[PDB]
């Protein structure tokens, strides 16, 4: 019954900056909202009830303001651990409805990654498949390119990619580019390289390995 | 049951509600509408009563010399008089507003009861402890229709008159 | 404390009945309402509904026709049962406790950990673990990198622990990525002092629940 | 026959409040508006350096009583603490007019 | 907060508690 | 308290009254007795509340010299404290008395309804929305007899009995 | 709010009560329970209102010299301000609380008549003069059972049914 517009979907703001999330509602709800912080892959943690009742133990930097149909969640000093998705629930009328959520990220100093290459497990090679991993730890921002150069030849595809979410402590990202190619035991040729191109690098860095 | 009989410890989802008992069993269920209005009102009341007390900036005490004893006693009188006045106001309004809060809750009980009564006048017979015994059968759907303000009296008026005229 | 754990078989077939059980420790269920809520991965949260032992349940309309909520006070659990699970019904399920009346209305303070329910015609394919070589190839000073590779498994629930939980720092259990095979690959990496690479042994414990597989493997330099 | 009843809420709270008609009325929910816990904590307020004159009266501190040299260089404060009975005041007998102003 | 002479100023937000 | 649903933009001649609907047509008509009582009460209330405020005038401020800073602060404190006290009294009396005024009017509603119900004990039937359907014919003279509190129950008791029991 | 019909000068043993008329005669008899609750409440209310106005030690007047004129007008202003504040509080509290006392008493009337209503639903007939005529014979024991809230409706339900149906 009660549709929810929680603006804006994605935010990034440096440490200490005030943050405001608006939670517009379809009907009159008095002040009966809740604000939840769902951390990545964790249970949501109730930040505010009554839209103005800071739950016990929650940092006093959080403040809920409003009544009726418009409401705002305001973080006075954004901190690293405040990286999460923030939802607004409503308990005036069933069905209880959540907003689409707002992703709060943190602007920080641009940081170069740390690159490490992991060759395919011989145990895996016995199973007729092969996969080599490029690893980029503790970089910023998420925007980087990890390309693959086998026998001095860029692979069009055959590479998937997983990006960790922002570390709660460091707010630094980590990425793994997995090449899943198997010429039986990649019995094609023997030069394999990780073209890593990131903003925190003046020139791209290429680590490499050969057959054993 | 504001003083008629007792309250319900098993009903933990609101101030006010119903205890239903039909073929499909029994249970408690809070009335969210009236409970919500009561929360709204009591919240506005508490905030208004508390927030209405703002005082000017004062460094309270004063000490006056041996040639200003009259000057002195007057300042101590002013300090202690503002003390007495704010104390008197707080005390009286706390007493009066706790009285009025209990009475407001009583009136909400009364209004809910009268609503359920007006929905079912001759399809049910009043049990003296804030209850109703149906001359018909009020299934879960019927109970919910009574609870959200949409009971259908002609729907059960036939069965209720039959059972009523036989019972009596 | 009151603690809410969640058990769901997962990989329910597209026209079957989902059965989810939330187990409750530190609270007699008979005197509390119990709520179910859900999240379609990156999508928002949805209130499934409310149930009580001595009360009347209320459910979300879109799921009303199909949801039944029950409570076992004997085993201290409560269960969802959803008939004819659709593809859209694939999501994360959470169970929460409905606290009693407060001056700020009713609160849900206490939350389950979340279990994934996938709706698929596919099977419970067990995972394949392949260790990751040292970053000895990459001269990185005292910093060194180790890990494992979990591949070839359709149900997504997968738990990586290190030395059965002893290794707590510098861990990057990556996101699972769907391969062209319709299976998932999942890398887990830990950064470690290059000194300890001899005096310490680094084991991964991987517990893929649907396949009920619990493979543990060593990572050697 | 079926029954449908009406009533209000009860709990195990023992919070008692006073009304003018009736005292010690146990209510389900209430709010204490009175903090009455002067805690052993007596400290500064805004992390300032509240200065104690020790055994010096206000007049002794302002005039520069020679035994009040532990006060020289005590430049800033959130407030000032003075004992009811200091030892070092206006040592040569006299008064500071408008001491109180 | 305001200084007063009272020893107890808890204000009733709820209705009377009557068990059973 | 026992509030109602609905409003009567057409009744322009009083706080309270009736909407009659008989053979001779329908119409609004204000109850002059109860509205007259309510206006008397509210007038006397406003006058009492305001008259209590009326007390003596006094040039408020005082000026003190450089050797009188302290009695100066005490005088400003006194001015400002009387300002707060009177402000707070006015604010709370406004608030509480608007509350009690709406409650007084609600009670007048209830009293009028119960008077009419006592006149028409069985000869009519409570609709529920706040009206009555007659089991007999109530023409304009009957309507007026009910309105000025002189309805004749035995006059229509037999007609109402016949029709009422014909229903069941 | 206002619930009045008429007074009984002959009932001299309580604020509230009953006038019984059966074949063993007629008489007035006060309800000690509701009267007792009312006396308790009014006594506590009066004592709270009075005892809150406590007295300090302030020889009121001050007489200042020719170089303390503004001091002197401040002190007279303080005296007159405390005078006006205490006068205002006393006047308004007396007015308000006399109103509330009468309303409390009216609600006690209403609650007693509701209790007698509830013990006796169809076994008696209500009258617009706020009374009941039994459809059966209520002797002294029956009267006392109603007065101490222990009337037995099924005991007389059949006799009252017979006579009530006999009327028509």
């Amino acid at each position: 019954d009660i549709q929810m517009t929680q603006s804006p979907a994605t935010l990034s703001a440096s440490v200490g900056d005030r943050v405001s999330i608006t939670c517009r509602a379809s009907q009159s709800i008095s002040s009966w909202l809740a604000w939840y912080q769902q951390k990545p892959g964790k249970a949501p943690k109730l930040l505010i009830y009554k839209a103005s009742s800071l739950e016990s133990g929650v940092p006093s930097r959080f403040s809920g303001s409003g009544s009726g149909s418009e409401f705002t969640l305001t973080i006075s000093s954004l901190q690293p651990d405040d990286f999460a998705i923030y939802y607004c629930q409503q308990y005036n009328s069933y069905p209880w409805t959540f907003g689409q959520g707002t992703k709060v990220e943190i602007k920080r100093t641009v940081a170069a990654p740390s690159v490490f290459i992991f060759p395919p497990s011989d145990e895996q090679l016995k199973s007729g498949t092969a996969s080599v991993v490029c690893l980029l730890n503790n970089f910023y921002p998420r925007e980087a390119k990890v390309q693959w150069k086998v026998d001095n030849a860029l692979q069009s595809g055959n590479s998937q990619e997983s990006v960790t979410e922002q570390d709660s402590k460091d707010s630094t990202y980590s990425l793994s580019s997995t090449l899943t190619l198997s010429k039986a035991d990649y019995e094609k040729h023997k030069v394999y390289a990780c073209e890593v191109t990131h903003q925190g690098l003046s020139s791209p860095v290429t680590k490499s390995f050969n057959r054993g | 049951a504001g003083f008629i009989e007792g309250g319900w410890t098993g009903m933990v989802d609101g101030w006010y509600g119903y205890h239903h008992q039909n073929e499909q069993g029994s249970g408690y269920a809070a009335d969210l509408k009236s409970t919500q209005n009561a929360i709204d009102g009591i919240t506005n009341k508490v905030n208004s009563v508390i927030e209405k007390m703002n005082t000017q900036f004062t460094a309270v005490g004063k000490e006056f010399n041996h040639l200003e004893k009259r000057i002195e006693n007057l300042n101590k009188k002013v300090d202690d008089g503002f003390l007495d006045i704010w104390t008197y106001n707080a005390e009286l309004l706390v007493l009066l507003e706790n009285e009025r809060t209990l009475d407001y809750h009583d009136s909400n009980v009364k209004n809910l009861y009268e609503k359920v009564r007006s929905q079912l006048k001759n399809n049910a017979k009043e049990i003296g402890n804030g209850c109703f015994e149906f001359y018909h059968k009020c299934d879960n759907t019927c109970m919910e229709s009574v609870k959200n303000g949409t009971y259908d009296y002609p729907k059960y008026s036939e069965e209720a008159k039959l059972n009523r005229e036989e019972i009596d | 404390q009151v603690q809410l754990q969640e058990s769901g078989p997962g990989l329910v077939k597209p026209s079957e009945t989902l059965s989810l059980t939330c187990s409750v420790s530190g609270a007699s269920i008979s005197s509390y309402y119990w709520i179910w809520i859900r999240q379609p991965a990156g999508k928002g949260l949805e209130w499934i509904g409310r149930f009580y032992t001595s009360g009347s349940p209320n459910y979300n309309p879109s799921l009303r026709s199909r949801v039944t909520m029950s409570v076992d006070t004997s085993k201290n659990q409560f269960s969802l049962k959803l008939t004819s699970v659709t593809a859209a019904d694939t999501a994360v399920y959470y169970c929460a406790r409905e606290e009693h009346i407060t001056f700020g209305g009713v609160i849900v303070r206490y939350w389950g950990q979340g279990t994934l329910v996938t709706v698929s015609s596919a099977s419970t394919k067990g995972p394949s673990v392949f260790p990751l070589a040292p970053s000895s190839k990459s001269t990185s000073g005292g910093t060194a990198a180790l890990g494992c590779l979990v591949k070839d498994y359709f149900p997504e629930p997968v738990t990586v622990s290190w030395n059965s939980g002893a290794l707590t720092s510098g861990v990057h259990t990556f996101p699972a990525v769907l391969q062209s095979s319709g299976l998932y690959s999942l890398s887990s990496v830990v950064t470690v002092p290059s000194s300890s690479l001899g005096t310490q042994t680094y084991i991964c414990n991987v517990n893929h629940k649907p396949s009920n597989t619990k493979v543990d493997k060593r990572v050697e330099p | 026959g079926d029954t449908l009843c009406i009533g209000y809420h009860a709990n195990n709270s023992t919070d008692t409040v006073d009304t003018l008609l009736e005292k010690n009325v146990t209510v389900t929910h209430s709010v204490n508006l009175l903090e009455d816990k002067h805690n052993g904590k007596l400290c500064s307020i805004n992390g300032k350096q509240p200065i104690s004159l020790g055994d010096c009266s206000f007049a002794g501190w302002i005039l520069g009583n020679p035994m009040c040299d532990d006060l020289i260089g005590k430049t800033s404060w959130s407030y000032i603490v003075e004992k009811p009975n200091p030892t070092n005041g206006i040592c040569y007998p006299g008064t500071l007019e408008d001491e109180e102003e | 907060p305001k200084y007063v002479k009272s020893t107890k100023l808890r204000l009733a937000t709820g209705l009377r508690n009557v068990p059973s």
